[PDB]
Protein backbone atom coordinates (compact mmCIF):
# COMPACT_ATOMS: atom_id res chain seq x y z
CA UNK A 1 0.00 0.00 0.00
CA UNK A 2 0.84 3.67 -0.67
CA UNK A 3 0.71 6.05 2.35
CA UNK A 4 1.42 9.82 2.46
CA UNK A 5 3.98 11.28 4.95
CA UNK A 6 3.17 15.03 5.43
CA UNK A 7 6.22 16.86 6.88
CA UNK A 8 6.10 20.22 8.75
CA UNK A 9 7.73 21.66 5.56
CA UNK A 10 4.73 21.16 3.19
CA UNK A 11 6.68 18.49 1.20
CA UNK A 12 4.37 15.46 1.37
CA UNK A 13 6.09 12.20 0.28
CA UNK A 14 4.70 8.94 -1.13
CA UNK A 15 5.75 5.72 0.65
CA UNK A 16 4.97 2.05 -0.19
CA UNK A 17 4.47 -0.09 2.99
CA UNK A 18 2.57 -3.24 4.12
CA UNK A 19 -0.13 -3.35 6.92
CA UNK A 20 2.46 -5.55 8.76
CA UNK A 21 5.30 -2.89 8.51
CA UNK A 22 6.78 -1.89 11.91
CA UNK A 23 6.96 1.90 12.59
CA UNK A 24 10.79 1.41 12.80
CA UNK A 25 10.80 0.09 9.15
CA UNK A 26 8.50 3.03 8.11
CA UNK A 27 11.15 5.45 9.55
CA UNK A 28 14.05 3.52 7.89
CA UNK A 29 12.14 3.73 4.53
CA UNK A 30 11.80 7.55 5.15
CA UNK A 31 15.59 7.79 5.94
CA UNK A 32 16.47 5.89 2.68
CA UNK A 33 14.87 8.49 0.30
CA UNK A 34 14.65 11.69 2.50
CA UNK A 35 17.96 11.30 4.45
CA UNK A 36 15.97 12.10 7.69
CA UNK A 37 17.31 10.15 10.80
CA UNK A 38 14.68 7.79 12.50
CA UNK A 39 15.66 9.14 15.97
CA UNK A 40 14.69 12.63 14.60
CA UNK A 41 11.34 11.27 13.22
CA UNK A 42 8.34 12.00 15.52
CA UNK A 43 5.48 10.34 13.57
CA UNK A 44 2.00 11.62 14.62
CA UNK A 45 -1.26 9.96 13.44
CA UNK A 46 -4.34 12.02 14.48
CA UNK A 47 -2.80 13.33 17.77
CA UNK A 48 -1.49 9.83 18.77
CA UNK A 49 2.28 9.23 18.40
CA UNK A 50 3.60 6.16 16.53
CA UNK A 51 5.93 4.02 18.77
CA UNK A 52 8.75 2.24 16.81
CA UNK A 53 7.85 -1.18 18.42
CA UNK A 54 4.26 -1.07 16.95
CA UNK A 55 3.08 -1.74 13.35
CA UNK A 56 0.78 0.09 10.88
CA UNK A 57 -1.98 -2.46 11.85
CA UNK A 58 -1.54 -1.51 15.62
CA UNK A 59 -2.79 2.08 14.71
CA UNK A 60 -5.35 0.87 12.06
CA UNK A 61 -3.28 2.70 9.34
CA UNK A 62 -4.69 1.79 5.89
CA UNK A 63 -3.70 2.78 2.32
CA UNK A 64 -4.03 6.49 1.29
CA UNK A 65 -3.65 7.47 5.04
CA UNK A 66 -1.70 10.73 5.71
CA UNK A 67 0.87 10.62 8.59
CA UNK A 68 2.42 13.77 10.21
CA UNK A 69 6.24 13.81 10.26
CA UNK A 70 7.54 16.16 13.01
CA UNK A 71 11.36 16.64 12.85
CA UNK A 72 13.03 16.44 16.32
CA UNK A 73 15.91 18.83 17.03
CA UNK A 74 18.99 18.18 19.21
CA UNK A 75 19.01 21.83 20.44
CA UNK B 1 -31.47 22.51 -4.87
CA UNK B 2 -27.69 21.72 -5.20
CA UNK B 3 -25.64 18.56 -4.46
CA UNK B 4 -22.93 19.11 -1.73
CA UNK B 5 -19.33 17.95 -2.33
CA UNK B 6 -18.31 14.76 -0.39
CA UNK B 7 -14.82 13.83 0.90
CA UNK B 8 -13.28 11.66 3.69
CA UNK B 9 -9.60 12.95 3.52
CA UNK B 10 -10.14 15.28 6.54
CA UNK B 11 -10.19 15.24 10.45
CA UNK B 12 -6.90 13.17 10.74
CA UNK B 13 -4.82 16.09 9.33
CA UNK B 14 -6.90 18.64 11.35
CA UNK B 15 -6.53 16.84 14.74
CA UNK B 16 -2.77 16.38 14.00
CA UNK B 17 -2.44 20.14 13.14
CA UNK B 18 -4.29 21.13 16.40
CA UNK B 19 -2.22 18.71 18.60
CA UNK B 20 1.12 20.00 17.17
CA UNK B 21 0.13 23.75 17.62
CA UNK B 22 -0.53 23.16 21.39
CA UNK B 23 2.47 20.76 22.04
CA UNK B 24 5.18 22.83 20.13
CA UNK B 25 6.00 26.57 19.84
CA UNK B 26 5.28 28.26 16.42
CA UNK B 27 8.38 29.55 14.56
CA UNK B 28 8.40 33.43 14.69
CA UNK B 29 9.14 33.85 10.90
CA UNK B 30 6.71 31.17 9.47
CA UNK B 31 4.13 30.39 12.27
CA UNK B 32 5.04 26.66 11.88
CA UNK B 33 5.46 24.68 15.15
CA UNK B 34 9.06 23.46 15.66
CA UNK B 35 9.90 20.47 17.90
CA UNK B 36 12.14 20.83 21.01
CA UNK B 37 14.05 18.02 22.76
CA UNK B 38 16.31 18.16 25.88
CA UNK B 39 16.74 21.65 27.38
CA UNK B 40 18.92 23.76 24.90
CA UNK B 41 17.15 27.02 23.92
CA UNK B 42 18.84 26.82 20.41
CA UNK B 43 15.86 26.12 18.04
CA UNK B 44 16.39 25.56 14.27
CA UNK B 45 13.24 25.98 12.15
CA UNK B 46 12.45 22.52 10.59
CA UNK B 47 10.66 24.26 7.63
CA UNK B 48 13.00 24.41 4.57
CA UNK B 49 11.29 27.73 3.53
CA UNK B 50 12.67 29.24 6.77
CA UNK B 51 16.07 27.93 8.20
CA UNK B 52 15.56 30.51 11.02
CA UNK B 53 17.46 29.88 14.28
CA UNK B 54 15.67 31.21 17.40
CA UNK B 55 15.82 31.28 21.21
CA UNK B 56 12.97 28.99 22.56
CA UNK B 57 12.40 31.46 25.49
CA UNK B 58 13.00 34.86 23.73
CA UNK B 59 11.03 34.15 20.43
CA UNK B 60 13.84 36.10 18.57
CA UNK B 61 17.01 35.02 16.63
CA UNK B 62 19.88 32.98 18.15
CA UNK B 63 22.61 35.31 19.60
CA UNK B 64 25.58 35.37 22.10
CA UNK B 65 23.35 37.15 24.71
CA UNK B 66 21.07 34.05 24.61
CA UNK B 67 24.15 31.73 24.83
CA UNK B 68 25.41 33.37 28.09
CA UNK B 69 22.01 34.19 29.72
CA UNK B 70 20.18 30.82 29.00
CA UNK B 71 21.90 28.40 26.53
CA UNK B 72 19.80 25.66 28.21
CA UNK B 73 17.08 25.45 30.94
ZN1 LIG C 1 10.53 28.85 10.54
ZN1 LIG D 1 17.48 34.35 24.97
Amino acid sequence: MQIFVKTLTGKTITLEVEPSDTIENVKAKIQDKEGIPPDQQRLIFAGKQLEDGRTLSDYNIQKESTLHLVLRLRG
Amino acid sequence: TVDPNRAAEARWDEASNVTIKVSTKPCPKCRTPTERDGGCMHMVCTRAGCGFEWCWVCQTEWTRDCMGAHWFG
